[PDB]
C-alpha cells in the first residue's frame, strides 16, 4: 500500500477516468516542508499538506510534469516517487527507477538501444527488403 | 488561336512545371535533405520530424504528392 | 458529350501523372540502393538534384511572374 | 588536424557537409569524435559547433604561423 | 547624429528609399510619356 | 507571309476604338502612336508578333534594355555580397547597407556584361561542386 | 511502442533526458565521449513520441532518434 | 493621502543610439541576425513589452507612452479626413443638395488612366464617392463650409503633436511609478465623470448652442449663406431666442429646477426628422445631457481620498457564498476573492475585458445606427448606411477575438495558482470539461437545427416539394418572441400598454409605427420577421456559439489539457509538442485564436450578408407619389434566403452584377479589388494547407544555386516558422475575403444606392 495524505482539493473534472479502474493508474508521493499551494497537472490548484502527500494521476506524464517542473524546480522537493498501480492491486515504483534521477549518471545502468555507429551509416531500406529489419535496427 | 490562347498555354506551362517541381522535389528528396538527412529510414509517409530544427511540417515525400494534387487540380 | 469526354480523360491523366511521381518517390526509399546503381544514369540524377530542382523553380517563377503580370496589366 | 586549422566537413549527414569550419580544439583522449569544429553559419537548430573525427575532416589551410 | 545616419542605412529604410525613388521615376515616365507600348518605345511622336 | 494582322491605321475596328476613345492625355497621343507603329488584329487591338524580320529592333530593344538593367541589379547584389564575406560580421552588413561598398558595387555593375564574361573565362564566376554544401543522396 | 535509438555521436550532455516528459531516457556510464556518459532508452514503452529529446540534442546530426511505431494507450497520451 | 502622484525623473535618456540597434529590446534578438527568422522575430516581438523586461513598472510606462503614440496616429488620421473634406471634396455642393449629390472627398491624379475613377458624383465634381458618412456627421455638427473643416484639420494636427510630446514626456522625462497605475478607484472616477461625463456635457453644449440652431435653419430651407456663423448664436442672444423661445429665460429655469421650460430644445420626441431622416438633434442633445449627468454621478462611486465611496477589493471579497443569492451560492465560499490580484499585475487581463467591450460597443453602434439613423440624410444614403454597419461589425469581431486572445495570454503568463484557491476563476478551470462539452453539444444542436434545415430546404425545393420546406408558405417557423417585442415596443409609445407615454413617435420605425421617406427613398420602415428571419438568426446563434467554442476552449486549456499537461511551460504561442501522442498540432492557445479568426470571419460574413440582403429586400427602395415602395431587390428575401441556392443565385450571383460589370467605368476600381480579394484568399491557402518542412527543403536547392554563383546571402534563408506560416495564412485569408466583400458591397451601392 502507498501511504500519504491527499492534497486538499475540492474536486475537478480532469481527474481519473475509466482507464484508472480498468487498465492502469499512477500515484505520485512526495514530502514537503510546509503546507503550500501547487497546481494540479490537469487544471486547478490544490494545497499540499504539511507532511507527506499522495496524489492519484491518470498518466505518467502528469507525475513527471508535477514532480519535475513544480516539486523540484519550484518547491525544492527532491524526494518524489511515481508508482504504477494496476487494477489487481500490484504496485511498482517506476520513477526514479533505481533511486537516482535519470539525468544523473549512475553505475550499473546498461546501455539500451545503443547503435554503434553514426546515424548516417544506417543501411538503405532496399538492402533489408522482406527481412523485417528496420535500417536503424540493422547490425 | 490568338493572343488569348497564347496566355493560357503559358498558364498551362506554369501549371505543368510547378506540379512537376513539387513531384520531382519530393521524389528526389525522398531519401533525405539537409533538414532531414535520414528521411529514408522513416518511410514514404510520416507526419513530420517534430518542431525541432525550426519545424518539419509536410517534410515526407508523401506530403509532396499531397501538395502536388492541389497543383494538378489547379 | 465532347466536353465531358475531354474533361474526363484530362483529369484522369493528371491523376495518373501524380501517381507516376508518387511511386517514383516510393521507389527511391524502398527499392533503390546506391551500391547496385553506383555510377549509372540513375545515380547521376540524384547527384545533381539541386540543379534540377532550382532550375525547375526558376522556370516556375519566370512563368508565374510574367503570365500573372501580363494578365493583371491587361 | 590541430587547433586553428581550416577544414572541410566530410560527414554526409552534417549540416556543414562540404562546407568549411575552423578547428577549435582536439581532444587527446581516445574518444570517438575528439575534434571540435566551429562554423560561421548556424544549422537548423541554431548550433554552430560540432564534434568530428579525423577521417571526417579535410585539411584545407594550416594554422597561422 | 551618427546614430541617425546609421539608422538611415537600415535595410528597410534603404528598401523604402529605393522603392520610392524607382516608383517616382516610373510614375513620371507615365506622366511625360503615357501609353508607351512594345513596338513603340524610342519612336518619334506622329 | 502573315495576313491576319494588318497595320492599325488600316483596321476599321481600330478606327472605331480611336474615334470613340475619350479625349484625354491617355488616349490622344497613344492612339496616334499605335496607328503608325502597331499591327492590329480583327478585334482592332494592337498585337505583338514575333514572325517579322522587319521591326526586329522593336523586339531586341525592350529585351536588351531589360536584360541590361536586370543584370545590373543582379551584379550589384552579387559583387556587394562577395565583398562583405571578408568582413567580420557579414550578416550585419546585410541589414545595414554599407554605402561606400554599395556605391562601389553599383559603379562596377554598369559594365556587368564585360565583368561577367571575364569572371566566366577566369573561372571566378562559379564555385566548384565539391566546395558547396549539399544534402546526402 | 515507439523506438528510441542512441548513436555513438552522443556527447553526454544529458539534455535529452531532462527534456523527456515521461522519463524514457536515463544517462549510463560510457567512454566514447569526454563526458564519460551516454543516453539510454530503457523505458521506450512510456515514450509518447513528442521528440522533445531530439529538439534538445545539440549534435549534428542527432545523437538520439525517435521512430514512431505501434500505437498503444500510453504512447497515444490517452488519459482515458 | 493614499491617492497621489509619484513619478521618476529622467528614467530613460532620449538618445537615438538604440535606433541603430534592431532587436535591442530582446536578449536573443540583440546579438544580431544569423538567419532570416531573426527579421520576422524582430517585428513579431516589437510590442510584446512583457517579454522585453520583467519589471511591471517599466512595462506600465511603455503602455502609457505607446498609448499617446496611438492617439497621435488617430489624430493624424482624423486631420486627414477633415482636410480632404475641406480641400478635395464637394462638401459645399452636397450641403446645398444633400439628396441629389453623392458625397466625395478623394480625387485621383491623371497619369495612367486612373482618373476614370473620378466618378460623376454631382455638384459639378469628379471624385470617388465616399461611404464613410463624414458629410452627414459634419452637417449634424453644424459645419457648413470648408473653412470650418480646415480649422478642424489644423487642430487635429496640433493635437497629434501634443499627443506625441505627451508620450515622450511621460516616458523619457516624467514616468509614473507602478503605484500610480494601480489606482483603480481614482482612474474610474476620473474616466467616468471627467472623460465620459464631461465629454457628454461638452458635446451637449456644442449641440444646444451650435448644432440645433444651424440644423433647424437648414431643415427650414434657408440657404447656407443666410445662416449665421455658429458664434453668432452665442453673442446675439436674440437670434437664439427666435429659434427656441425658452432661451429668453436664460439660466433661471435650470437653477430653479423648472426644467420643463427647456422642453422646446431638449425634446423627447422619438422617431425621425421628416426632412432629413435622421434623429432629432434636440433629442440627441437631451440624450447626451442626460448621459453627462449620469456619468458624472457615476464618477463619485469609488473611494479615492476622502473615505466616501466603494472599494473594489471590498466589493470583490464580499461576492461569495453565503453572501450571494440562494440560487447563486454555487460560486463557492471564496467567490470573487482573489480576483483583485489579477488587476494589480495583469495588463493582458484588462486588455481582454476592454477589447470585448469595444466589440460590444461597436456591435451596438452597428445595430442602433441603421435602425435609428442619427445623422441627416444618412438613412437614404444606402452606400454609407451599408458601409457603416459592415465596418463596425467587422471591427467588433476583431476586438472580440482580441479579447479572447489576451485572456489566453493572461492565463499562460500572468495567472498564478496561489492567488486563486477555490475561487471562481479556479472553479471555472476545474469544470472546464463540463463547460466545453456542453458548448460542443449546443454547437452541434445549433448546426443541425440551423444549417441542415437550409439543406432540407434546398432538397425539398429541388424535388419540387415547396410545401415541405421551412418557409412562410410551408412548415412555418415564426419568430414569435421577436415579433412580440416589436409589438411591445411599438405600443409603448402609443403607435403592457403605453409603458413609455412620453415618447411621441416610435423609438425606431424598424419595430413599426410607420414609414419615413426623405428624397423619394425609404429612410426606415417596419422590418417584418418571418420564417426566413428565424432561420438566419439561428444561423447567427450557431456561428457565434462555435466561435465561442474555439476561443473559450483555448483560454480554458491554455495552461494544459489531458493531452499536453504542461502547455503553460511551452508558452502562449508555440506550434506543437511533436507528432507524439498521435499528433499535437495547434494545441497552444494561440492556434485557438488562429482558428477562431476564421470562425469570426465566417460568422460576421453572414451577419453583414443578412443585413445587406434584408435591407435591400424589405426596407430600402424608392417611394413614388402614391406611397408605393419598390425595394432594391423586390422583396425576394422571404422566399430566396431560405435556401443557400437562393443565397448563391439571388444574392451572390445577382447582386455581384455591379462589381462584375464595373470595367470601363468609374467603379472599375471595385472590380479590380474584387479580383484582388479573390487572389489573396487563394494565395493564403498555400500557407494554410502546407508546412515549412517542404519549403525549407525547397529553399535548400535554391540556396545551392546561389552558392554555385557565389551570391548566397550571409543571413541564411529560412522557411517561415510553423506559427508564422499559420499567421500569414490567416492574415491573407481574412484580408482577401474581407476585401472581396468590401468591393462587392461598395460597387453595388455606389451604382444603385
Ligand atoms: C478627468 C480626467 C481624465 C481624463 C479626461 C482622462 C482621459 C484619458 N485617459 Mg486617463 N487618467 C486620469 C484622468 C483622466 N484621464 C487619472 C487621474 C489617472 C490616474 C489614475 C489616469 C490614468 C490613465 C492611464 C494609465 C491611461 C489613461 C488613458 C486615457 C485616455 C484613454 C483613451 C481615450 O478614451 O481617448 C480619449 C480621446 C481623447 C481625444 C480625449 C482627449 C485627450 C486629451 C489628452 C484630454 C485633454 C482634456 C483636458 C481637460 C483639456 C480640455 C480642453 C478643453 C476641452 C477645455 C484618455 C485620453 C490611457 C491612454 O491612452 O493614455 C494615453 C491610459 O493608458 N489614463
Ligand atoms: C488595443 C488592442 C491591442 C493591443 C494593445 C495588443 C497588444 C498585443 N498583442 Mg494583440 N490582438 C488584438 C489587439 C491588441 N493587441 C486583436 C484585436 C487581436 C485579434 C486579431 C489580437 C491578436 C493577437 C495575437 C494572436 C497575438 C497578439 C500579441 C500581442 C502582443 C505583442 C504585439 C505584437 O505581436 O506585435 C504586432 C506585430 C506585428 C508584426 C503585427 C502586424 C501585422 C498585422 C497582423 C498586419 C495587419 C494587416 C493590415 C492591417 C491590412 C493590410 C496591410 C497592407 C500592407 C496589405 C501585445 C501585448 C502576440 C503576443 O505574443 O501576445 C503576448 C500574439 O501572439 N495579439
Ligand atoms: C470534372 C471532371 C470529370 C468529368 C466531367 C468526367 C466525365 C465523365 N466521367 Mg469521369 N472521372 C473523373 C473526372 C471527370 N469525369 C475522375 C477524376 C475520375 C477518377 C475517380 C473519374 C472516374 C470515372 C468513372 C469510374 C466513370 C466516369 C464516367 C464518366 C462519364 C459519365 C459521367 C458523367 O456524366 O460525367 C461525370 C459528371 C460529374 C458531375 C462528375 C462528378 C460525379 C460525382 C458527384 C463526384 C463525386 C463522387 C462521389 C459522390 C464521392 C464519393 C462517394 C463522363 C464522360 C463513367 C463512364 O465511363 O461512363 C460509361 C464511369 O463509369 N468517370
Ligand atoms: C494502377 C495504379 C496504381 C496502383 C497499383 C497503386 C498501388 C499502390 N499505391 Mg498508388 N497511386 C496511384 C495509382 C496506383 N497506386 C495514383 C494514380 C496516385 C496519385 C493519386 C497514387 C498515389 C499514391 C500515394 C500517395 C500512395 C500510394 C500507395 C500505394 C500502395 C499502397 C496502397 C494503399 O495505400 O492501400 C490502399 C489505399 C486506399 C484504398 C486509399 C483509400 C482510397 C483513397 C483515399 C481515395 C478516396 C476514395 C474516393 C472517395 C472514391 C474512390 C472509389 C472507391 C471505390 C474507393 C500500392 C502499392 C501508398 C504507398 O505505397 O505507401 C508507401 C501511398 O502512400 N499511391
Ligand atoms: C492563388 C493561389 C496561389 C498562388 C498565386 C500561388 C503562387 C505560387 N506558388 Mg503555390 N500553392 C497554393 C496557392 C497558390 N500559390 C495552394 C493552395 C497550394 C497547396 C498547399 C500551393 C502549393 C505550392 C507548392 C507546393 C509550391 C507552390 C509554388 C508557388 C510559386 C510558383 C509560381 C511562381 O513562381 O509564380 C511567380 C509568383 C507568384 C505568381 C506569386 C505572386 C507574386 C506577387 C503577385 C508579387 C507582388 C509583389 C508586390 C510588391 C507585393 C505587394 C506588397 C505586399 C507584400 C504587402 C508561386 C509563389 C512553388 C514554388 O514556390 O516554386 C518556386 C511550389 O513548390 N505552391
Ligand atoms: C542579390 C541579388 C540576387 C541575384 C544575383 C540572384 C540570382 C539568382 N537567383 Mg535569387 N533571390 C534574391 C537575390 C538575388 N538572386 C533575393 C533577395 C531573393 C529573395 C526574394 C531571391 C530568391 C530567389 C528564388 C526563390 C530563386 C532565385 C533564383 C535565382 C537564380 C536564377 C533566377 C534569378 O536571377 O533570380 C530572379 C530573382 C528573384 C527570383 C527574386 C530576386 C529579386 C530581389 C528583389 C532582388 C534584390 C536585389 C538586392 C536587394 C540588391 C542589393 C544590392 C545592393 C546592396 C548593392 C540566380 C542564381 C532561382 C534559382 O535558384 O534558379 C536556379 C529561384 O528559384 N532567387
Ligand atoms: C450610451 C452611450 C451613448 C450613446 C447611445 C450615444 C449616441 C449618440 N452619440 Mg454620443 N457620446 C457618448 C455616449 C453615447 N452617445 C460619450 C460617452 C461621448 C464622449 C464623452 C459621446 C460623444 C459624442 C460626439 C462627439 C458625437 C456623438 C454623437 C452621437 C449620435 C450618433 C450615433 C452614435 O454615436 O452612435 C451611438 C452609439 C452607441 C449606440 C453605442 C456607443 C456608446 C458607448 C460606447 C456604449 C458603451 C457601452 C459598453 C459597450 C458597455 C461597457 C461595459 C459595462 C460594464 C459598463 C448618437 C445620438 C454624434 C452626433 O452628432 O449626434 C447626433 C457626435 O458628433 N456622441
Ligand atoms: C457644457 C458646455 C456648455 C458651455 C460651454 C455653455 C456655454 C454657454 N451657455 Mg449653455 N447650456 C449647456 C451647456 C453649455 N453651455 C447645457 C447642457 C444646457 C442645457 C441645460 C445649456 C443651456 C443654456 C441656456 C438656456 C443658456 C446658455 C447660455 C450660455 C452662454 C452663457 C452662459 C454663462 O456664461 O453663464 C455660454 C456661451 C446662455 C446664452 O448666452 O444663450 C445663448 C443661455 O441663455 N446655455
Ligand atoms: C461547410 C463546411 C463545414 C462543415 C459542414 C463543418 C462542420 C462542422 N464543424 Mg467545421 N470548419 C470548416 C468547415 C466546415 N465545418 C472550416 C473551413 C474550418 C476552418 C476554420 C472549420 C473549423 C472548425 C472548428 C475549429 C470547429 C468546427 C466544428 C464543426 C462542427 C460543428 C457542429 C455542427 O455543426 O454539427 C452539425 C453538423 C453539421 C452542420 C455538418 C453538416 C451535416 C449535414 C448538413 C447533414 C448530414 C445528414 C446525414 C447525417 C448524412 C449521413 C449520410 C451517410 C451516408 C453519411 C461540425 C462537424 C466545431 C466542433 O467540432 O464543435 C462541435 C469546432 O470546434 N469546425
Ligand atoms: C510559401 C510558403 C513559405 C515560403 C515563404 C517564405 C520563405 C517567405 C518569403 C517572403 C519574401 C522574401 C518577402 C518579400 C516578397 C515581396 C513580394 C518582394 C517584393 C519585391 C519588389 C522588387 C517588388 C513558407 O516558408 C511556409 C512556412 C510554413 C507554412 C507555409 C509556408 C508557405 O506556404
Ligand atoms: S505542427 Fe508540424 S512539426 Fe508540429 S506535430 Fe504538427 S506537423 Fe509535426
Ligand atoms: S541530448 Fe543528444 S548529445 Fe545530449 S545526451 Fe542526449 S543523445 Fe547525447
Amino acid at each position: 500500500t502507498l501511504e500519504g495524505q491527499t492534497p486538499i482539493f475540492g474536486g475537478g473534472t480532469g481527474g481519473l477516468l475509466t482507464k484508472a479502474e480498468r487498465e492502469e493508474k499512477y500515484v505520485i508521493t512526495w514530502t514537503s516542508p510546509k503546507e503550500q499551494v501547487f497546481e494540479m497537472p490537469t487544471g486547478g490548484s490544490a494545497i499540499m499538506r504539511q507532511g507527506k502527500n499522495k496524489l492519484e494521476i491518470a498518466r505518467k506524464e502528469y507525475g513527471i510534469a508535477l514532480g519535475g517542473q513544480q516539486l523540484r524546480a519550484k518547491f525544492k522537493i527532491n524526494d518524489y516517487k511515481i508508482y504504477r498501480v494496476y487494477p489487481n492491486g500490484e504496485t511498482q515504483m517506476i520513477h526514479p527507477a533505481d533511486g537516482v534521477f535519470p539525468e544523473k549518471v549512475n553505475q550499473g545502468r546498461p546501455k539500451v538501444r545503443y547503435v554503434d555507429r553514426n546515424i548516417g551509416s544506417n543501411p538503405s531500406p532496399a538492402k533489408l527488403k522482406f527481412s523485417g529489419v528496420q535500417p536503424y535496427d540493422a547490425p | 488561336i490568338g493572343p488569348g490562347d497564347f496566355y493560357v498555354h503559358h498558364a498551362i506551362a506554369l501549371g505543368l512545371h510547378v506540379t512537376t517541381l513539387v513531384l520531382v522535389k519530393g521524389a528526389l528528396d525522398a531519401r533525405g535533405s539537409k533538414l532531414m538527412p535520414d528521411k529514408k529510414d522513416f518511410g514514404y509517409a510520416f507526419p513530420c520530424d517534430g518542431p525541432g530544427r525550426g519545424g518539419t511540417c509536410d517534410i515526407s515525400a508523401w506530403d509532396a504528392s499531397y501538395l502536388a494534387v492541389f497543383w494538378m487540380l489547379n | 458529350t465532347q466536353a465531358a469526354l475531354y474533361t474526363h480523360h484530362q483529369y484522369i491523366a493528371g491523376f495518373l501523372m501524380v501517381g507516376a511521381f508518387s511511386h517514383a518517390g516510393i521507389f527511391w526509399i524502398r527499392d533503390y540502393d546506391p551500391e547496385q546503381n553506383k555510377g549509372n544514369v540513375l545515380d547521376r540524377m540524384l547527384r545533381h538534384k539541386e540543379a534540377i530542382i532550382s532550375h525547375l523553380s526558376w522556370v516556375s517563377l519566370f512563368l508565374g511572374f510574367h503570365t500573372l503580370g501580363l494578365y493583371v496589366h491587361n | 588536424v590541430e587547433r586553428g586549422s581550416k577544414v572541410r566537413i566530410l560527414r554526409r549527414e552534417s549540416y556543414w557537409y562540404q562546407d568549411v569550419g575552423l578547428v577549435a580544439s582536439v581532444d587527446k583522449s581516445g574518444i570517438k569524435y575528439p575534434v571540435i569544429v566551429r562554423f560561421d553559419k548556424v544549422n537548423y537548430a541554431g548550433v554552430n559547433t560540432n564534434n568530428f573525427a579525423d577521417f571526417e575532416l579535410l585539411e584545407i589551410e594550416k594554422p597561422k604561423a | 547624429m551618427q546614430h541617425v545616419f546609421k539608422y538611415l542605412t537600415l535595410a528597410p529604410v534603404m528598401a523604402t528609399f529605393t522603392m520610392v525613388a524607382l516608383s517616382v521615376v516610373l510614375i513620371m515616365l507615365q506622366i511625360w510619356f503615357p501609353g508607351l507600348q512594345y513596338g513603340t518605345y524610342f519612336k518619334p511622336t506622329p | 507571309a502573315n495576313s491576319t494582322l494588318v497595320p492599325c491605321s488600316k483596321s476599321p475596328a481600330f478606327q472605331a476604338r480611336m474615334k470613340n476613345a475619350p479625349d484625354t492625355y491617355y488616349f490622344n497621343k497613344p492612339f496616334k502612336a499605335y496607328a503608325k507603329y502597331e499591327l492590329c488584329g480583327t478585334d482592332g487591338l494592337p498585337h505583338l508578333p514575333l514572325d517579322r524580320l522587319d521591326r526586329a529592333t522593336d523586339v531586341l530593344v525592350p529585351i536588351g534594355l531589360f536584360l541590361y538593367v536586370a543584370g545590373f541589379i543582379g551584379w550589384s547584389g552579387r559583387s556587394y555580397l562577395r565583398a562583405t564575406k571578408s568582413a567580420s560580421d557579414p550578416e550585419m552588413k546585410e541589414i545595414f547597407i554599407d554605402l561606400p561598398l554599395a556605391l562601389q558595387s553599383i559603379s562596377k555593375a554598369v559594365l556587368w556584361p564585360l565583368l561577367a564574361l571575364q569572371e566566366f573565362l577566369s573561372g571566378d564566376l562559379t564555385a566548384r561542386d565539391e566546395e558547396i554544401p549539399i544534402s546526402p543522396r | 511502442s515507439h523506438t528510441v535509438k542512441i548513436y555513438d555521436t552522443c556527447i553526454g550532455c544529458t539534455q535529452c533526458v531532462r527534456a523527456c516528459p515521461t522519463d524514457v531516457l536515463e544517462m549510463v556510464p560510457w567512454d566514447g565521449c569526454k563526458a564519460a556518459q551516454i543516453a539510454s532508452s530503457p523505458r521506450t514503452e512510456d515514450c509518447v513520441g513528442c521528440k522533445r529529446c531530439e529538439t534538445a540534442c545539440p549534435t549534428d546530426f542527432l545523437s538520439i532518434r525517435v521512430y514512431l511505431g505501434a500505437e498503444t494507450t500510453r504512447s497515444m497520451g490517452l488519459a482515458y | 493621502q493614499k491617492v497621489r502622484v509619484v513619478v521618476d525623473n529622467d528614467p530613460v535618456p532620449t538618445s537615438p543610439e538604440l535606433w541603430a540597434k534592431p532587436g535591442h529590446f530582446d536578449r536573443t534578438l540583440a546579438r544580431g541576425p544569423k538567419t532570416t527568422t531573426w527579421i520576422w522575430n524582430l517585428h513579431a516581438n516589437a510590442h510584446d513589452f512583457d517579454t522585453h523586461t520583467s519589471d511591471l513598472e517599466d512595462i506600465s510606462r511603455k503602455i502609457f507612452a505607446a498609448h499617446f503614440g496611438h492617439l497621435a496616429v488617430i489624430f493624424i488620421w482624423l486631420s486627414g479626413m477633415y482636410f480632404h473634406g475641406a480641400k478635395f471634396s464637394n462638401f459645399e455642393a452636397w450641403m446645398a443638395n444633400p439628396t441629389g449629390v453623392k458625397p466625395s472627398a478623394q480625387v485621383v491624379w491623371s497619369l495612367v488612366g486612373q482618373d476614370i475613377l473620378n466618378a460623376d458624383v454631382g455638384g459639378g465634381f469628379h471624385g470617388i464617392q465616399i461611404t464613410s458618412g463624414l458629410f452627414q456627421l459634419w452637417r449634424a455638427a453644424g459645419i457648413t463650409n470648408t473653412f470650418q473643416l480646415y480649422c478642424t484639420a489644423i487642430g487635429g494636427l496640433v493635437m497629434a503633436a501634443i499627443m506625441l510630446f505627451a508620450g515622450w514626456f511621460h516616458y523619457h522625462k516624467r514616468a509614473p511609478k507602478l503605484e500610480w497605475f494601480q489606482n483603480w478607484e481614482a482612474m474610474m472616477n476620473h474616466h467616468l465623470a471627467g472623460l465620459l461625463g464631461l465629454g457628454c456635457l461638452g458635446w451637449a453644449g456644442h449641440q444646444i448652442h451650435v448644432a440645433l440652431p444651424v440644423n433647424k435653419l437648414l431643415d427650414a430651407g434657408v440657404a447656407i449663406k443666410d445662416i449665421p456663423l455658429p458664434h453668432e448664436f452665442i453673442l446675439n442672444t436674440s437670434l437664439m431666442a427666435e429659434l427656441y423661445p425658452s432661451f429668453a429665460k436664460g439660466l433661471v429655469p435650470f437653477f430653479t429646477l423648472q426644467w420643463g421650460q427647456y422642453a422646446d430644445f431638449l425634446t423627447f420626441k422619438g422617431g425621425l426628422n421628416p426632412v432629413t431622416g435622421g434623429l432629432w438633434l434636440s433629442d440627441t442633445a437631451h440624450h447626451h445631457l442626460a448621459l453627462a449627468v449620469l456619468f458624472i454621478v457615476a464618477g463619485h462611486f469609488y473611494r479615492t481620498n476622502w473615505g466616501i465611496g466603494h472599494s473594489f477589493k471590498e466589493m470583490l471579497d464580499d461576492a461569495k457564498s453565503p453572501n450571494m443569492l440562494p440560487f447563486l451560492n454555487f460560486i463557492g465560499p471564496v467567490g470573487h476573492e482573489g480576483l483583485d490580484k489579477i488587476f494589480e499585475t495583469s495588463w493582458h487581463a484588462n486588455l481582454s475585458i476592454h477589447l470585448v467591450q469595444f466589440g460590444t460597443a461597436s456591435l451596438l453602434v452597428a445595430h442602433h445606427m441603421y435602425a435609428m439613423p442619427p445623422y441627416p440624410y444618412l438613412a437614404t444614403d444606402y452606400a454609407t448606411a451599408l458601409s457603416l454597419f459592415t465596418h463596425h461589425v467587422w471591427i467588433a469581431g476583431f476586438c472580440i477575438v482580441g479579447g479572447a486572445a489576451h485572456a489566453a495570454i493572461f492565463m499562460v503568463r500572468d495567472y498564478d495558482p496561489a492567488h486563486h484557491v477555490n475561487n471562481i476563476l479556479d472553479r471555472t478551470l476545474r469544470h472546464r470539461d463540463v463547460i466545453i462539452s456542453h458548448l460542443a453539444w449546443v454547437c452541434q444542436f445549433l448546426g443541425f437545427h440551423s444549417f441542415a434545415m437550409y439543406c432540407h430546404n434546398d432538397t425539398m425545393r429541388a424535388f419540387g416539394r415547396p410545401q415541405d420546406m421551412f418557409s412562410d408558405t410551408g412548415i412555418q417557423l415564426q419568430p414569435i418572441f421577436a415579433q412580440w417585442i416589436q409589438h411591445i415596443h411599438t405600443a409603448a409609445v402609443g403607435a403592457l400598454g403605453t409603458t413609455a407615454p412620453g415618447i411621441g413617435a416610435p423609438v425606431s420605425y424598424a419595430w413599426g409605427g410607420g414609414m419615413v421617406a426623405v428624397g423619394g427613398k425609404v429612410a426606415m420602415m417596419p422590418i417584418a420577421l418571418g420564417t426566413a428571419d428565424f432561420l438566419i438568426h439561428h444561423i447567427h446563434a450557431f456561428t457565434i456559439h462555435v466561435t465561442v467554442l474555439v476561443l473559450f476552449k483555448g483560454v480554458l486549456f491554455a495552461r494544459g489539457s489531458r493531452l499536453v499537461p504542461d502547455k503553460a511551460n511551452l508558452g502562449f504561442r508555440f506550434p506543437c509538442d511533436g507528432p507524439g501522442r498521435g499528433g499535437t498540432c495547434q494545441v497552444s492557445a494561440w492556434d485557438h485564436v488562429f482558428l477562431g479568426l476564421f470562425w469570426m470571419y465566417n460568422s460576421l460574413s453572414m451577419v453583414v450578408f443578412h443585413f445587406s440582403w434584408k435591407m435591400q429586400s424589405d426596407v430600402w427602395g424608392t417611394v413614388d407619389s402614391d406611397g408605393i415602395v419598390t425595394h432594391l431587390t423586390g422583396g425576394n428575401f422571404a422566399t430566396s434566403s431560405i435556401t443557400n441556392n437562393g443565397w448563391l443565385r439571388d444574392f451572390l450571383w445577382a447582386q455581384s452584377a455591379q462589381v462584375i460589370q464595373s470595367y470601363n467605368s468609374s467603379l472599375s476600381a471595385y472590380g479590380l479589388m474584387f479580383l484582388a480579394g479573390h487572389f489573396i484568399f487563394g494565395f493564403s491557402l498555400m500557407f494554410l494547407f502546407s508546412g515549412r518542412g517542404y519549403w525549407q527543403e525547397l529553399i535548400e536547392s535554391i540556396v545551392w544555386a546561389h552558392n554555385k554563383l557565389k551570391v548566397a546571402p550571409a543571413i541564411q534563408p529560412r522557411a517561415l516558422s510553423i506559427v508564422h506560416g499559420r499567421a500569414v495564412g490567416v492574415a491573407h485569408y481574412l484580408l482577401g475575403g474581407i476585401v472581396t466583400t468590401w468591393a462587392f458591397f461598395l460597387a453595388r451601392m455606389s451604382a444603385i444606392g
